[PDB]
């Protein structure tokens, strides 16, 4: 059975990302223009990314227990976390119809080419694709969707964490919380290895951050590609 | 601890 504060967990997350995510996409207005050449997407992306971030700091905040850690766990954990839950995030926006994430118009529909256009390869690009239509397939409910985002982040296992016992008491509470949720809530035939399949995605997620990290220092290294990057990501991802 | 725009995001 779910209990009265499980529910009141999965109230909280929903609307937390309720307000976090803006589905109308109306911001996207005001990052640099994307343009479609080397890196001709990357300032466009990069805004997209540190836009991203912003709103998960913001999520995150408001995860119960998160305001219980010291200001250097939650540091820690929103700086490994971050990509991770953008990938996470932009399942809402992800499509199997063209492989793409459609945010509302022709101008803010990204597919592989618009990555590669921001300066990345296959290397990375192929295990997102196939990380993007393995969640949808996933077909998760909103409940389940945001409790992942959660667990995500609070990780016990990220580097830099401190106190282990505090993040692994919060994750704790929201693993249990989604363990319940899938049996009392999702039927079957979706639920069969439900649990078992979302913690596989945060598997794929730290090996895809793992790949990402590489990546992003091999741009760290031309400073002519770093100058075109935000504060905030080169904060978040260092420089 | 050399992350200021994130702490001031955090609080
Ligand atoms: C509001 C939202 C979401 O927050 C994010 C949305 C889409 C997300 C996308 C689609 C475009 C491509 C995005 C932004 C990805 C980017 C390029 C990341 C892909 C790494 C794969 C492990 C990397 C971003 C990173 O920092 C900016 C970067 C950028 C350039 C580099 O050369 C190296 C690293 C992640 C997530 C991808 C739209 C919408 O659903």
């Amino acid at each position: 059975k779910l209990s009265e504060e499980q529910q009141h967990i999965i109230a909280i997350l929903l609307d937390a990302h309720h307000k976090t995510y803006d589905p109308t996409y109306a911001d996207f207005r005001d990052f640099r223009p994307p343009v479609r050449s080397p890196l001709s997407m990357l300032p466009h992306l990069a805004d997209l990314v540190s836009y991203s971030i912003q709103k998960v700091i913001g999520f995150a905040k408001m995860i119960p227990g998160f305001r219980d850690l010291t200001s250097d766990d939650q540091i820690v954990l929103l700086k490994s976390s971050a990509i991770e839950v953008i990938m996470l995030r932009s399942n809402q926006s992800f499509t199997m119809d063209d492989m793409s994430w459609d945010c509302g118009s022709q101008d803010y529909k990204y597919d592989v080419t618009d990555v590669s256009k921001a300066g990345h390869t296959l290397e990375l690009i192929e295990p997102l694709i196939k990380f993007q239509v393995g969640l949808k397939k996933l077909n998760l409910h909103e409940e389940e969707h945001v409790l992942l985002m959660a667990i995500c982040i609070v990780s016990p296992d990220r580097p830099g964490v401190q106190d282990a016992k505090l993040v692994e008491a919060i994750q704790d509470r929201l693993s249990n919380t989604l363990q319940t949720y899938i049996r009392c809530r999702h039927p079957p035939p979706g639920s069969h290895q439900l649990y078992a399949k979302m913690i596989q995605k945060l598997a794929d997620l730290r090996s895809l951050n793992e790949e990402h990290s590489k990546q992003y220092r091999s741009l760290s290294f031309q400073p002519e590609n770093s100058m075109k990057l935000t504060p905030l990501v080169l904060e978040v991802f260092g420089n | 601890k050399n992350h200021p725009m994130l702490m001031n995001l955090l609080k």
